[PDB]
């Protein structure tokens, strides 16, 4: 399993979308960290 | 930027895409205490820039 990053992908012969699983906890901290002000604040 | 705005500044009150730099004012309410023991509030004006 491999991260392709850039252009524009067609999967060839042989590949498949590999799922990536996270701790519990980071997928909460991942999308507030966009503009986590008032919560750093208190 | 979240900043702080209120009578005694209470933070993050205040929500800013730009930083005000220009010569201004903002007043703040302070209660201190004199050596006799005596409590008295005070009313400043910080100007800045």
């Amino acid at each position: 399993v491999r991260a392709v990053i850039g252009s524009t992908y067609m999967l060839t012969q042989d590949e498949v979308l590999w799922e990536k699983e996270l701790p519990p906890g980071v997928e909460e901290l991942l999308n507030k960290g966009q503009d986590p002000l008032a919560d750093r604040g208190e | 930027l979240s900043l702080s705005a209120g009578r005694p500044k209470r933070p993050h009150a205040r929500r800013a895409l730009c930083l005000l730099l220009g010569p201004d004012f903002f007043t703040d309410v302070i209660t201190i205490e004199t050596a006799d023991h005596a409590r008295l509030q005070l009313q400043l004006a910080y100007n800045w820039h």
